[PDB]
């Protein structure tokens, strides 16, 4: 059920916060069974609010993902 | 069998690996501890600002971060008690 | 599986690991187990006093190989 | 398989499970899983009451990765059968 | 095959095993397994000097052990 | 391929840097399906103190659970 | 081939001391053990060591706290080493 909700969250905005305090706000486009995420147009910012870089595509592993903020829709 | 089917669609408090409690409602559950919850709110800042306590809704917490989940005896919706900010902060799971 | 490295088989990418250290360079070979072999590798560490000025603590390695078990994130550069 | 059987044989007894963040909770064991999951009914705080995180939870589900110490009475466990099971498991896991 | 041949030709020789926490245990490697588990007697402990002297067989798990090198 | 490069790097010098500020430079003796490898006369150097820790000359089995990077040819 | 788990199983029902993470030690009769280093021991005594720092001279002072239990099970994720006393 979390995996089906992540697979149904294609082309939706999200914010992936890692275990190391790094945050990436983007739009998830691909998901796997091992919680691996591939997102388009992701902006990376630190825990204190310092934005590091911007990438048109990003890949985040499920083992390094701490939290995933999705909107109420 | 120790499953989380009894805590679905009910008020429950989940503890993170950093040592933060969050009260919400687990919408769905699986064989991994990673679960999706709704109406997530903190408990350490509810006594100072009630508007800033509710951070977001419908977020998925990972299995490596969730330590313990306890069910609350919620009689009805939008009812919560036992909140304080004059307590010692809990430590993390790593030592 | 989900992310194809064939689009990045000749492009420069930056990979951040779970241990806090990051690498940047042109990838030369990939693996299905997320293992990468890149040439011209520049490795930067994570310091509490070096957050925006990460160009001081940078080392060169040339031909390097990063395992997929410690890989946390990848980005094009 | 030895630890899951030891957790299943101790169901229905009052024990205190301690987490990695120095939190201890006493209650009756209700169910167990293959990953050493803990389910405590009639959960209460320990001898220090410095952690009012939930304070209204009677059923708590805690993962096995966060539990560090599990205190149990000596009358609820047999030493010779557990030693024989450990000697069998040490030969079965290595072979 | 080569780590198995390395572990097969290391029984009885004195070695020092360093864990992930940085502590080192040095002694005669009495027993070893495929999961990097070590059992060594008379193992001295070095973290910032001399920490603990062992008079019997000391066990170190392979999950927390970082490396092991034969002493020469 | 990374495994082909790791197989071709056997017999020569190579440096394995861990996730922390530590590295081990030595002659690669062999490897397995796991990332744990055998090294001959491996020298361990810490980067954040920037100094050698122990100079052993024997067959050392380095576990690959914390192995982050592997560079054939040693350092520069 | 003598395994380290088979060597630790030979010391069953005897007094042993296990050092764990966060500067903690346990002493007792190891009653049950598995391949994942999970130890269920009866008549256990735990000792937690801490280091207090002075405000003026910054000297480190070692303090210890001791607790007892009739029987206790501990997972192998926190245990670092095992030895005889």
């Amino acid at each position: 059920l979390p995996l089906s909700l992540l697979k149904t969250a294609q082309n939706h905005p999200m914010l992936v916060e890692l275990k190391n305090g790094e945050t990436y706000n983007g739009h998830l486009v691909s998901c796997d069974n091992w919680m691996n995420i591939n997102l388009r147009e992701v902006i990376c910012t630190s825990r204190d609010g310092d934005k590091f870089w911007r990438m048109p595509e990003c890949y985040i592993r499920g083992s390094t993902i701490k939290y995933l903020r999705i909107p109420d829709e | 069998t120790s499953a989380l089917e009894n805590y679905i669609n009910r008020t429950v408090a989940v503890i993170t690996s950093d040592g933060r409690m969050i009260v919400g409602t687990l919408k769905g559950f699986d064989q991994t501890i990673n679960l999706i919850l709704d109406e997530s709110h903190e408990r350490v800042f509810s006594s100072s600002q009630g508007v800033e306590q509710v951070v977001l809704g419908l977020y998925i917490v990972r299995g490596d971060n969730v330590a313990v989940i306890g069910e609350i005896d919620e009689e009805t919706d939008s009812a919560l008690d036992l909140g304080n900010i004059r307590a010692e902060p809990l430590n993390s799971v790593a030592h | 599986s989900i992310l194809d490295l064939s689009k990045y088989i000749d492009k420069t990418i930056r990979v951040k690991f779970q241990g806090g250290r990051e690498a940047s360079g042109i990838l030369k070979g990939f693996d299905p187990l997320l293992n990468l072999v890149l040439d011209g590798t520049i490795e930067y560490m994570r310091d509490p006093d070096d957050q925006y000025k990460l160009t001081e603590d940078t080392r060169q390695l040339g031909l390097v190989v990063c395992r997929g078990t410690s890989v946390v994130l990848i980005c094009p550069q | 398989m030895l630890f899951y059987s030891f957790f299943k044989s101790l169901v229905g007894k009052d024990v205190v499970v301690e987490l990695k963040n120095d939190l201890s909770i006493c209650g009756t064991l209700h169910s167990v899983d293959q990953y050493l999951n803990i389910k405590l009914t009639d959960i209460s705080v320990t001898d220090p009451e410095k952690y009012p995180h939930m304070l209204s939870v009677k059923n708590c589900f805690i993962r096995g990765s966060v539990v560090r110490y599990v205190q149990l009475p000596a009358d609820e466990v047999d030493t010779q059968l557990l030693q024989d099971a450990a000697r069998k498991e040490a030969l079965q896991q290595k072979q | 095959q080569t780590p198995s041949d390395f572990l097969k030709q290391i029984i009885g020789r004195p070695v020092v095993v360093k864990l992930n926490s940085g502590v080192d245990y040095r002694g005669v490697l009495a027993c070893l397994d495929g999961y990097m588990n070590i059992a060594l007697e008379q193992t001295e402990e070095y973290v910032n000097g001399q920490l603990k002297n062992k008079y019997g067989d000391a066990f170190i798990r392979g999950n927390n052990v970082l490396y092991i090198s034969t002493q020469k | 391929l990374p495994l082909e490069l790791v197989d071709k790097c056997i017999g020569s010098r190579i440096h394995i840097v861990m996730k922390s500020d530590k590295e081990i430079v030595g002659t690669l003796l062999g490897f397995d399906d796991f990332v744990n490898m055998v090294l001959e006369d491996v020298t361990e150097f810490e980067i954040t103190p920037e100094g050698r820790r122990i100079t052993k000359l024997d067959q050392i089995l380095l576990n690959g659970n914390n192995i982050t990077m592997l560079v054939p040819g040693g350092e520069g | 081939v003598e395994e380290p788990l088979d060597l630790i199983r030979l010391s069953l029902d005897e007094r042993i001391y296990v050092k764990m993470r966060n500067d903690r030690e346990l002493r007792g009769r190891l009653h049950a053990y598995d391949q994942h280093l999970n130890m269920i021991l009866g008549d256990v005594e735990e000792t937690v060591t801490t280091i207090e720092i002075d405000e003026e001279t910054y000297e480190e002072i070692y303090k210890s706290t001791k607790r007892n239990i009739p029987m206790l099970f501990v997972r192998g994720d926190g245990v670092v080493l095992v030895a005889p006393p």
